[PDB]
């Protein structure tokens, strides 16, 4: 679900240099075990920015003709520093184009965010407030264009949309409709950051986020995780877990898992395969650091091949083995992260499930992922669900919840099977 | 964290 493309880009070295700086090195990797050297930052007015064919998170080939492939940071930093005022770069683009293309709520194309605010104030004053107004709206539109509609409604009635919702709504509504004007970073640190209470953590939703979540999404939460509450995540973390569940946490949080890589490394797979063996259900008791290091650090598509290679050298699959080395968070943590590792949608649409099978509803997991899902991969959600469980997710959250709190989470669902 | 300026 990438696109690469090389590109030779010539720069001439200014007063101030070229104007990026550099990242990697076998020494220094910027995911893990990737010894590739990649562009980090690109600086306003500088000779990379000036030019503009440089990108941010590019991976630099050559340097003057000079391959950048398995060297030390400072042989790296070397090539650069004396190399002459004419500076050759070979660069690999790697792109992201795809967005919600999986999501169920799409970007309304007639949009108004001055008409939504107006129309959403007067739902709000409107003697017993309009719910099925605001409903109606802010579930068909997409999370930016909330933004749109929030920034129109404060400068209108220089009063927060968010503030006065809190008083319009209530009970699980309320809940719905202030997730969804969040942005997906700030609902997922805001979620994070409820789920501490020291002894008394959440474990159950850290597990969910931080094991479901990919790198671009875990540096942009831990970018916003530090702006909105002045800590970082991984300080919250420590203080608030562990032993091995903490160490797993960490590792995951930290957004490095490596990048999927063109060549499959068939070998460095059945390697795996064999260390996640001989680490647990081979030995008695479990080498627990050599699972984390290898389910946070290999791409994804790489460890799907893992745990498949996995069942050719155990007796039992990834998953059962799991269950039976490991107890508590941890066994729970894996668990989940497995899952997402070897079917994401197919892992939502088990807590989906898990969240309205019994008696009642844990409208805080039903919540969370019908919000942070909805413009991801709810089609495939809804596909894996409908496969499993016969009937529909969109059946199950009816039988689950009721009246204006139903309807929204329907709208979030976007659709039948 | 942090690269090195070139
Ligand atoms: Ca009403
Ligand atoms: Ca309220
Ligand atoms: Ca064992
Ligand atoms: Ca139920």
């Amino acid at each position: 679900l990438y696109l690469v493309t090389e590109e030779e880009i010539n720069l001439t070295r200014g007063p101030s240099g070229l104007g990026f700086n550099i990242v990697g090195g076998t020494d220094q990797q910027y995911v893990s075990n990737d010894s590739g050297i990649y562009v980090s930052r690109i600086k306003e007015n500088g000779a990379a920015a000036l030019d503009g064919r440089l990108q941010e998170g590019d991976k630099i080939l050559s340097v003057n003709g000079q391959d950048l492939k398995n060297l030390l940071h400072q042989d790296a930093v070397d090539l650069f520093r004396n190399a002459g005022y004419a500076v050759s770069l070979r660069v690999q683009h790697r792109l992201q184009v795809q967005g919600s293309a999986y999501g169920s709520v799409k970007a309304y194309t007639n949009f108004d965010a001055e008409r939504d605010a107006l129309n959403i104030e007067t739902a709000i004053k409107t003697k017993g407030v309009d719910e099925v107004t605001i409903v109606n709206i802010l579930t068909n539109r997409s999370n930016e264009q909330r933004q749109d509609i929030a920034f129109a409604y404060q400068r209108r009635t220089k009063k927060e949309l968010a503030s006065a919702l809190k008083s319009a709504l209530s009970g699980h509504l309320e809940t719905v409709i202030l997730g969804l004007l969040k942005t997906p970073a700030q609902y997922d640190a805001s979620e994070l950051k409820a789920s501490m209470k020291g002894l008394g953590t959440d474990e159950d939703s850290l597990i969910e986020i931080i094991c479901s979540r990919t790198n671009q999404e875990l540096q942009e939460i831990n970018r916003v995780y530090k702006e909105m509450y002045k800590t970082d995540l991984e300080k919250d973390i420590i203080s608030d877990t562990s032993g091995d569940f903490r160490k797993l946490m960490v590792a995951l949080a930290k957004g490095r898992r490596a990048e999927d890589g063109s060549v499959i490394d068939y070998e460095l797979i059945d390697q795996d395969a064999r260390d996640l063996y001989d680490a647990g259900v081979k030995r008695k008791g479990t080498d627990v650091p050599k699972w984390i290091s290898i389910m946070t650090e290999r791409s994804v598509p790489h460890l799907q091949k893992v745990f498949d290679r996995y069942k050719s050298y155990s007796p039992y699959d990834m998953l059962e083995s799991i269950r039976k080395e490991v107890k508590g968070d941890l066994e729970n943590a894996f668990l989940n992260l497995v899952q997402c590792i070897q079917n994401k949608p197919l892992y939502f649409a088990d807590r989906l499930y898990d969240s309205m099978k019994g008696k009642g509803t844990r409208d805080k997991v039903l919540i969370r992922i019908m919000v942070s899902r909805s413009e991801v991969d709810m089609l495939k959600i809804r596909s894996e669900f409908k496969r499993k469980y016969g009937k529909s997710l969109y059946y199950y959250i009816q039988q689950d919840t009721k009246g204006d709190y139903q309807k929204a989470l329907l709208y979030l669902c976007g659709g039948d099977d | 964290g942090g690269g090195t300026s070139v």
